[PDB]
């Protein structure tokens, strides 16, 4: 949000 | 007597196979390994393996606070890339992807073992920080007929059973069936948790040199619980009106939903030909699925993250401090994982030097099909934190002006060959080994029609020495490496090179052969190179060459000083820092505390009027930490106390059975577990009280 940026 | 793949006689385990893939006594392992036994878990009655690790050194169990959706961990300041778990089951990895990450319930485990530092030499691609390896329960020697009832705060209800026996006289065929059904409310209002799991197993022993254990696990979770984000404004610091958001606050839609389904079949096989050779093989096939409709917060309107939000802009500047922005995600994934590890273990001597040679072929295939939809900036109405209104959200109205599709098909494969030898001369033991991995990844974007691939070839090794004094004290040191492929693409439209892990460690382990005690200490220097970082040009792309350094001390002790007293305690000091980052040089990674410590003890009365009564208590201290990579704020330290009251039902005519009362966060301490950024904070778990009745017939 899948995560670095999200 | 104790087997590394079986139950441990006491709270202190002495055998383990995670560090070497051979049943090796913990003193002879040149690395830090923690083992949480089923027995210890029964003490605290955890809902997740993550909670069971609350007392383990160098492991942070608060990256999501009270939420148990995933058993995501940070070990020695590191975590896998992309917010993924790095967990293993019976020595084979539960390779997950995106949101599709499997979870095993603690009630089905015999052990939960933590391996600190690089381990690629034996497992392949992995985070530098370490890994978790859970060991399933297996068919028992003697009969087992258990039924367990649970009831606790927040409408928690659980019923489980554990059955094991032989089907024939000689014990050629035995089975074990474990299952549980649990329903409960999440800490946050509106959310619920439901789990139904069953674990069939069978062991076939045609002879005393052959063991074939079938292992399966089926789990359905109609609802996994809360998994949202709360801003630091209202959690760590008060809102502009001097107030804070309640611990049970929920910023999601009233019709949010998150589910998961897990199906696994596989086996563990071993055969001893003679005192020289033994063949061993583990394989598993898993098909996991997950779906969610989730509105989550994205921080207050005054937060940089919401710079250009047409909804936040249309607000009086004074009002931007108590209005929380939100977004949504509709996900639906399907994953298949196939894994096989085949080993040949040879024992032979060359003079005075005894050898234990291990050679194996380890490989896995994994594909995950992702069909999601993501809402952007103004995809879901603002939430007034002063007057929160929970309503249904229409996930079907996929407005193209503020949301887009996300359909990807990720494929991963890894094949590795490895060799290890544990040579012992007199009191000296040297562990040497190496592994070569072929790791290929392919990501197909169904929308764009593009396809990104990358084949990696990495070699890693590990060497260490252990000295065994005839008194139980055994110092040691070792050097181990690891590698972790990236899935990120750069300017040149190519996937980056894998980052690497290199660790130096020195420590001591005390394990007397007369007493059931285990105490460990270690000092280490772990460093992750070729980490991704911001572009010195600032082209919205990431660059390579970054570097993070972690160094610290860990000391753990566990032991039953007597038949009525058990003790568990640990200490962790961890200093992580960016040694090379175009943006965060000098800072410390978020969610990583510098200090942690825990101590637990329980006492059992065998005489007096209190006979059959067990009383326990402990505390867990978590140091302060940074709430974001920019270190713009800190999350306060906190201390939580646990308690236990168990009553052996032998006094009333029912041996082996008991009734207990468990309490986590006894003083109902209200704290922020951690934050990964200013707009991503999590309340810690409020007081939990569970009543347990486990009957054995
Ligand atoms: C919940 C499933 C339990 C299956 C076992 C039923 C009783 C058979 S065995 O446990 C005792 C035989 O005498
Ligand atoms: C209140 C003390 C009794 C101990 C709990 C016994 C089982 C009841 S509850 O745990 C399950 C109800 O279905
Ligand atoms: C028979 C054991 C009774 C313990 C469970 C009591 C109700 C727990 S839940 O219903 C309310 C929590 O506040
Ligand atoms: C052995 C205990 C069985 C309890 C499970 C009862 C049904 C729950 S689930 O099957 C449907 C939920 O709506
Ligand atoms: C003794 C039977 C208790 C097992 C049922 C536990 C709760 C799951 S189901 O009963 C409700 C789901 O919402
Ligand atoms: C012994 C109880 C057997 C009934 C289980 C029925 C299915 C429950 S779970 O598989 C789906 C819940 O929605
Ligand atoms: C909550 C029910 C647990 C059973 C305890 C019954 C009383 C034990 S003691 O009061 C007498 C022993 O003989
Ligand atoms: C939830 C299913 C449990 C049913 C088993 C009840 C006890 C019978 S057997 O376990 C012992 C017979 O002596
Ligand atoms: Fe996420």
């Amino acid at each position: 949000a899948a995560a670095g940026g999200g | 007597q104790e087997s590394a793949w079986g139950p441990a006689a006491t709270i202190a385990a002495r055998q383990s196979a995670t560090g070497t893939k051979t049943d090796t006594p913990i003193q002879k392992v040149p690395q830090s390994i923690s083992v949480v036994t089923a027995e210890e878990m029964a003490l605290h009655q955890p809902k997740s393996v993550k909670e069971a690790l609350s007392y383990t050194p160098g492991v942070s169990v608060g990256t999501r606070g009270a939420s148990n959706t995933y058993d995501h961990l940070i070990i020695r300041g590191f975590a896998a890339e992309g917010q993924s778990q790095n967990n293993y089951l019976n020595g084979l990895k539960l390779q997950g992807n995106f949101y599709n990450d499997a979870v095993i319930d603690p009630y089905m485990l015999e052990r939960a073992e933590i391996m600190r530092g690089p381990v690629s030499v034996l497992y392949g691609k992995s985070s530098p920080g370490g890994l978790l390896n859970m060991v399933s329960k297996r068919p028992t020697t003697e009969p087992l007929k258990e039924v367990q009832f649970k009831a606790g705060t927040d409408s928690l209800f659980q019923t489980g059973f554990d059955f094991s026996d032989s089907l024939d006289d000689d014990g050629v065929y035995s089975y074990r069936l474990t299952g549980l059904a649990r329903s409960a409310n999440a800490q946050q209002k509106g959310s619920e948790e439901q789990r139904y799991a069953i674990a069939p197993a069978f062991t076939w022993r045609p002879d005393d040199k052959t063991n074939f254990t079938f292992l399966s696990y089926f789990q359905n979770e109609p609802e996994t619980g809360y998994y949202g984000w709360l801003p630091k404004e209202g959690t760590v610091e008060p809102l502009p009106n001097g107030k804070r958001l309640p611990t049970d606050f929920n910023e999601g839609a009233k019709n949010n939903t998150y589910s998961r389904n897990e199906k696994m079949v596989g086996y563990s096989f071993d055969h001893e030909f003679n005192d020289t050779f033994t063949v061993r093989q583990n394989l598993r096939f898993a098909e996991n699925k997950t779906s969610q409709n989730s509105v989550y917060g994205y921080g207050v309107c005054s937060d940089p993250a919401n710079a250009y939000s047409k909804q936040c802009a249309a607000l009086a500047p004074a009002d931007k401090g108590h209005y929380l922005a939100r977004k949504y995600v509709v996900d639906d994934e399907k994953l298949q994982n196939f894994s096989v590890d085949t080993q040949l273990q040879s024992k032979f001597a060359t003079g005075d030097i005894d050898h234990t040679l291990l050679t194996g072929v380890d490989f896995m295939r994994m594909r995950n099909d992702i069909n999601a939809w993501f809402g952007y900036d103004d995809s879901v109405p603002l939430l007034n934190l002063y007057n929160p209104v929970n309503t249904d959200f229409d996930f079907n109205a996929k407005d193209p002006a503020n949301s887009g599709p996300y359909r990807i098909l990720n494929k991963q494969k890894q094949t590795g060959v490895y060799v290890q030898d544990q040579a012992q001369w007199d009191k000296v033991l040297v562990t040497l080994g190496g592994r070569y991995d072929w790791a290929d990844q392919e990501s197909l974007n169904r929308v764009a029609g593009t396809t990104d691939k990358r084949d990696d070839k990495q070699f890693t090794w590990r060497g260490g020495v252990n000295y065994l004094f005839d008194n139980g004290v055994t110092p040691y040191f070792s050097y181990s490496e690891s590698f972790e492929p990236s899935s990120q693409v750069g300017k040149d439209g190519n996937i980056f090179a894998p980052s690497k892990g290199k660790q130096y460690e020195v420590g001591v382990k005390y394990v007397p052969e007369d007493r059931p005690i285990v105490v460990t200490g270690a000092v280490y220097n772990l460093t992750k190179t070729n980490n991704l970082m911001a572009d010195p040009e600032g082209s919205f792309f990431s660059v390579e060459g970054g570097e993070i350094r972690a160094r610290g001390v860990e000391i753990e002790a566990k032991r039953p000083l007597s038949a009525s007293v058990n003790v568990v305690g640990s200490y962790t000091y961890t200093d992580a820092e960016y040694t090379t980052d175009t943006t965060y040089k000098g800072n410390t990674p978020a969610q990583v505390p510098k200090h942690m410590a825990s101590l637990w003890a329980d006492y059992t009365f065998f005489d007096g009027p209190l006979s059959g009564l067990t009383l326990g208590t402990g505390g867990r201290y978590t140091g302060s930490s940074y709430g974001d990579p920019a270190n713009s704020f800190k999350v306060g330290s906190y201390t939580v106390v646990d308690a236990l009251v168990r009553y052996d039902l032998a006094r009333v005519g029912m041996a082996g059975s008991n009734v207990a009362l468990h309490v986590n966060n006894l003083f109902d301490r209200e704290y922020v577990a951690s934050c990964f950024n200013t707009y991503g904070c999590f309340w810690g778990a409020e007081r939990q009280v569970v009543a347990t009745a486990t009957f054995r017939f």
